[PDB]
């Protein structure tokens, strides 16, 4: 069973940060590519970031380019999200999200209202 | 007896034959464009300026047909029925100019998905002027959704349109660089992509079609004969 | 030898005829008699000037291409030779050059066997692919293999022709109608190959330049032009040759009769050159659209033009001089050659192994 | 007039061969263009 | 939504109440059924040419 | 909140499930076939290679006689094939070209087909005038059409990319019972023997088995990491076998409940699109992503043969209700037949 678990997260205040994990089993890890996504209230999905199988490819939405990094691990079946100099509008469910089929270039369908390889993602608030 | 049922299945087979061949010039004479939006693109209003699950609008230009296919009553996810249209002429991809990062995530699937990578894309970049009345009242930025757009200069083979202002020129040819970034890092020779800077009325929409296609056919012709 | 007395004679016969209706010195000065050499026979000349024309075929080492000279003196005489003071015409040039000549000749002979050859058999070879693979059948391979096989018959023809006609002279001497069927059959192949050659070069135009969109080619009149037209000219030449030159089984070409054939073929050929320059004008402004980095720009579209060279028979349109300088027209003769008798085997490599498909079928196929 | 065209080389060169070379045979010696011949 | 979760809920419920066999068990029967039809099997044990309607 | 309590029972009544396969697992099913003799090399040829389809094959159905069957392409045309003489039968213009299933009516009184329209299109083989004309459209999908299969000339049952399966009465044009439970696009679908029950495939890599009475899903099979695209009945009805976007090919056991084998090999990096069993069940056949189709011991795990006869991807494939040939479709618009 694929299946994705995200920790980590909360209330935290203005201008601090937060460290995401994605814990993942199911699958063979290492030869799929990566995302993160989040929905912030009262909105639709929105794309986040990505990593390829090997982690030399890394890729940034506009708003979160030199705050957030993205990492994985495959030897233990994790991925990363650092997260800095939050602001308010950074409030969202963030969930953890891998692309439909190994060894691919592109990646379908990960924002997509019903996705089924994402896992049940992680509040995030940013508030004072 | 059974020599007779021999002879009425190759009259069978041979009629048969008959109306394929004539179905071959058809289908062979006439150009498949498939028809692809990223949201609220305006490619409706485009169509309107020419359970159902696909629409259909077959126009001509100079003798030549021209055949669309709009998809309706699909689900957001295409992973798999979008490897349907692996053989159309060229996919016309309509795009308001965050969707439109949105749009940019779905091009780079379509671009370099393995089955769509020897067809070619003509990218309408849609709704020029609601873009030039944003960008002069200055309201929003491009800048909070595009950090580069900072350290972005209008290019030298820029042709801004006679009385287009220097900052919407700016701003339209910043998005239109953003899709050619994508294209020209893939696609060796297999596939282009032709963008258009167009208003979701003007007539000149499928006169630029017919310009794309006629380009793509003779450089497929080219490639035939290890040319190009 | 006996036929070159033959001859001398009937040239002596012919300019002792010629001086009729003799008329009066024009201009001023001394002028040369006319006068009859014992081989050729020279007009009216005024003094101090020297006369050319053609070396007689009177000797098998007489080259008649050469240029016989004749020089009338200042004082109204003609040359007379120090050595015995006699009037003597310098023919030496006639046959100075002949050994060399057949020297390089009997090279040419083998290399347009060994080509000839060689193209047959890669010709052969890329047909039993091409019919082989019906997964690499289309319009443009439906072409190829009418281009192959026409290379293939003329090959063979040329072949027979250099092995068994050109060193039997006895057959030749007989002058049998069968080698006049044989030459009817080699002229009536050498136009069906040029005629191919401009069918593909005008089904290549009309699938890049012009009518790109949507073009399904009917393929008629491209078997009308390749097979059915050549058969007119050469029917014209068979019936004035039959009529006016009549020689000993057609081989010769000294006749201006040879033009019915050849001139629509250059004419084809000058028509193939400006689709050639058409095509490779707009793969130039396609590399251009695109922004194509000018060297890798210029070495595509110079690797396009090598490539379609064999193709549309441009080597029968950029060789008209031959230069004439001994050493530069035998590099000229050589190339020339080297071009022609392989040009089958150059189409066959190019358009067959070179083809990604045909290497990728093959491929795919040896694995069974 | 002759044919100079660049097809008629092989005509050419199987004509010259035929005449020039005695059939293919042994060589002859030239012919004389002396002061003694016309 | 909160209905989905119910919904997921009695569906797993009734996942989770049949009754299985042991795997050894299984894989016999399966042994057993191609040891059966394997006489009968065209694809398996190659037919003599001329007894094949694609010969 | 409630939703937690949900989501936390939901994941109490996972790990039960897990622990009662987890028990039955006593021994697998590689080491109880260990003993017996290999299958061998296997060699098949093209035996036939059908022609005329302009376009791109996406499906094909044997008829229940061994010698019919019918294939669509997306030109917009249904061909109807005799294998034994390669002479064509039917060819039927379609009103929508993207079709992506056909069905071959078990009487071979009628014939189906589904695509892009969300349709279900039925043709009258046997009309009073000889000319094959549309019979029945069957609306109310809200996603394309995937597969179809009838279970006798007035049923048949449906899968759709709006992620459910649907059970529909001919000569009504209603369906009369709706499967649902998939998440993701519903992608292939198999009868099972005594037609009780079926089994679907789906794009959230879970096979679901379904009772056609009742309505209701009874089990639920997981172990693929991508979208399932095939999956076929072993032939006694007690196991089945999917092909999967993760380039692996599994085998279920309905009475354990879980996983038996698993046929992969490292060479083997391509997505799965086709999968059928032989006659006695012994022999796995699926084709691939890469132009190819393996041949694979079933009880033993070994790759036993290959067909490499394509030009472009295998598409569809399936074995005669007779077990005497297998029939290919590929994009490069051809169909094989292999003995
Ligand atoms: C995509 C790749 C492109 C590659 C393009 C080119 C690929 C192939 C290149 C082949 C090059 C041609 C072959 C070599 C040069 C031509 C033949 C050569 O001139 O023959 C040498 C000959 C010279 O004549 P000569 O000596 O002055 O005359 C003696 C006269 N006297 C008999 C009266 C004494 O030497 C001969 O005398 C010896 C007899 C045989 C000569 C070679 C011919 C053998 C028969 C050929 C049969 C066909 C072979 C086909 C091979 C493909």
């Amino acid at each position: 069973q694929v299946q994705l678990q995200e920790s980590g997260g909360g209330l935290v205040q203005p201008g601090g940060s937060l460290r995401l994990s994605c814990a993942a089993s199911g699958f063979t890890f290492s030869n799929y590519k990566m995302n993160w996504v989040r929905q912030a209230p009262g909105k639709g999905l929105e794309w986040v970031s990505d990593i390829s199988q090997s982690g030399a490819s890394i890729s940034y939405t506009g708003s979160v380019k030199g705050r957030f990094t993205i990492s994985r691990d495959n030897a233990k079946n994790t991925l990363y999200l650092q997260m800095n100099s939050l602001k308010p509008e950074d409030t969202a469910v963030y969930y953890c999200a891998r692309c439909p089929a190994p060894f691919t270039r592109d990646c379908f369908d990960v924002t997509s209202t019903t996705y089924a390889y994402r896992g049940q993602g992680t509040q995030v608030t940013v508030s004072s | 007896d059974q020599r007779n049922e021999e002879k009425a299945q190759r009259e069978a087979n041979k009629k048969i034959e008959k109306q394929l061949q004539k179905d071959k010039q058809v289908y062979r004479a006439t150009h498949r464009l498939l028809l692809l939006g990223a949201g609220e693109s305006g490619k409706n209003t485009i169509v309107k300026q020419m359970t159902s699950g696909i629409f259909e609008t077959k126009f001509q230009v100079d003798k030549v047909n021209f055949h669309m296919f709009d998809v309706g009553a699909q689900r957001d996810e295409r992973r798999k029925w979008i490897q349907c249209f692996n053989d159309v002429t060229a996919i016309i991809f309509v795009v308001a100019s965050n969707r439109l990062q949105a749009a940019l995530k779905l091009f780079d699937s379509i671009w370099n998905n393995k089955w769509l990578r020897d067809t070619s894309v003509i990218l309408f970049l849609n709704k020029q002027d609601l873009l030039a009345e944003k960008v002069l009242a200055g309201k929003s930025k491009i800048e909070d959704y595009f950090p580069e757009f900072a350290r972005y200069t209008t290019p030298e083979d820029a042709t801004p349109e006679p009385g287009e202002d220097p900052r919407v020129t700016r701003a339209k040819y910043f998005i239109r660089d953003e899709f050619l970034r994508i294209s020209t890092a893939s696609g060796d020779g297999r596939h282009y992509c032709y963008p258009h800077f167009t208003c979701s009325v003007d007539t000149e929409n499928i006169r630029r079609v017919f310009n794309d296609c006629r380009d793509i056919i003779q450089r497929m012709h080219l490639r035939q004969y290890e040319l190009l | 030898y006996v036929v070159g007395r033959k001859k001398m004679m009937d040239a002596q016969y012919k300019c002792y005829d010629r001086m009729q209706q003799l008329p009066a010195y024009q201009g001023e000065g001394p002028y040369c008699n006319r006068t009859w050499d014992g081989w050729l026979c020279w007009d009216d000349t005024p003094a101090g000037v020297l006369s050319y024309q053609f070396c007689p075929d009177y000797f098998p080492d007489f080259d008649p291409s050469e240029k016989v000279t004749k020089y009338c003196d200042e004082k109204g005489v003609w040359f007379k030779h120090p050595e015995n003071n006699r009037t003597w015409s310098n023919y030496t040039m006639c046959n100075a050059f002949t050994p060399e000549k057949l020297k390089n000749a009997y090279v040419l002979y083998y290399l347009a066997i060994v080509g000839h050859s060689l193209s047959i058999f890669t010709l052969v070879i890329s047909l039993g692919i091409f019919v082989f693979f019906r997964s690499l059948g289309c319009q443009r391979v439906t072409l190829h293999k009418n281009m192959f096989l026409t290379y293939i018959l003329n090959s063979m023809i040329i072949i027979i022709h250099l092995v068994e006609v050109v060193p039997n002279g006895e057959l030749v001497r007989r002058d049998p109608v069968s080698c006049k069927i044989l030459h009817f059959f080699h002229q009536y192949m050498m136009a069906c190959n040029y005629f191919w050659m401009l069918c593909e070069g005008i089904y290549l135009h009309t699938l890049i330049v012009v009518a790109v969109f949507t073009e399904k080619q009917r393929l008629r009149w491209y078997y009308l032009l390749g097979w059915g037209f050549p058969l007119v000219p050469t029917t014209i030449h068979a019936i004035t040759r039959a009529v006016y030159f009549n020689d000993n089984c057609w081989l010769s070409v000294e006749t201006h009769l040879l033009y019915i054939i050849h001139g629509p073929v250059m004419a084809a050929l000058v028509v193939n050159f400006f689709f050639l320059l058409n095509i490779v004008r707009v793969l130039v402004t396609k590399m251009r659209e695109t922004h194509e980095a000018e060297s890798h720009m210029y070495l595509k579209a110079v690797k396009a033009t090598m490539i379609l060279v064999p193709l549309l028979g441009i080597q029968f349109v950029v060789f008209p001089w031959r230069p004439s300088n001994k050493m530069l027209g035998k590099i000229y003769d050589y190339v020339m050659h080297s071009l022609i008798h392989f040009q089958g085997f150059f189409v066959a490599t190019i358009y067959c192994f070179c083809n990604n498909e045909v290497q990728t079928t093959v491929k795919r196929q040896w694995a069974q | 007039x002759k044919c100079n065209t660049a097809t008629c080389a092989t005509q050419r060169l199987a004509e010259f061969l035929r005449h020039s070379s005695n059939n293919f045979g042994p060589i002859l010696p030239p012919t004389n263009v002396g002061s003694n011949t016309p | 939504s909160i209905a989905q979760a119910r919904k997921l809920v009695e569906q797993l419920k009734m996942e989770a109440n049949i009754d299985r066999i042991k795997v050894s068990k299984a894989a016999a029967d399966l042994m057993a059924y191609c040891e059966a039809h394997a006489k009968e099997d065209p694809l398996l044990t190659p037919v003599p040419a001329s007894e094949n309607p694609f010969r | 909140s409630e939703l937690d309590q949900l989501r936390q029972e939901a994941e109490q009544l996972k790990n039960q499930i897990r622990d009662a396969r987890k028990a039955c697992a006593d021994a697998t099913l590689s080491q109880i076939t260990n003993n017996i003799d290999p299958v061998g090399r296997i060699q098949m040829r093209t035996r036939r290679t059908l022609r005329g389809h302009l376009a791109k094959i996406y499906a094909m159905h044997w008829g229940t006689d061994s010698r019919l069957l019918v294939s669509a392409s997306q030109d917009g045309k249904l061909i109807i094939w005799d294998s034994y003489t390669t002479n064509k039968v039917h060819a039927i213009p379609l009103r929508s070209s993207w079709v992506m299933t056909c069905a071959y009516a078990p009487s071979g009184n009628y014939v189906a087909c589904g695509g892009l329209d969300n349709i279900c299109s039925i043709y009258n083989l046997k009309t009073r005038e000889g000319n094959v004309r549309v019979s029945r459209e069957l609306a109310g999908h809200t996603g394309y059409l995937s597969c179809c299969r009838f279970l006798d000339d007035n049923q048949i049952v449906t899968s759709s990319g709006d992620t459910t399966c649907a059970l529909w009465d001919i000569e009504t044009g209603q369906q009369t019972t709706t499967f649902t439970g998939h998440t993701g696009d519903v992608m292939s679908l198999s009868l099972a023997p005594d037609t009780r029950l079926f089994v679907s495939g789906a794009c959230d890599a879970s096979a679901k088995l379904w009772d056609v009475r009742e309505g209701m899903c009874r089990q639920t099979f997981t172990g693929h990491e991508s979208d399932i695209n095939a999956i076929c009945f072993f032939p006694n009805g007690n196991a089945f076998a999917t092909g999967s976007d993760d380039a692996t090919c599994r085998l279920f056991d309905l009475r354990a409940d879980q996983e038996l084998m698993t046929y992969s090999h490292d060479n083997i990096i391509c997505g799965i699109t086709s999968v059928s069993f032989s006659k006695s069940g012994r022999l796995l056949l699926a084709g691939y992503d890469d132009f190819n189709c393996n041949v694979w011991d079933a009880l033993k795990a070994d790759r036993a043969g290959v067909l490499a006869g394509h030009d472009n991807r295998v598409s569809c494939l399936g074995v005669t209700d007779d077990g005497m040939a297998v029939a290919t479709g590929s994009w490069d618009s051809f169909l094989k037949i292999w003995n």
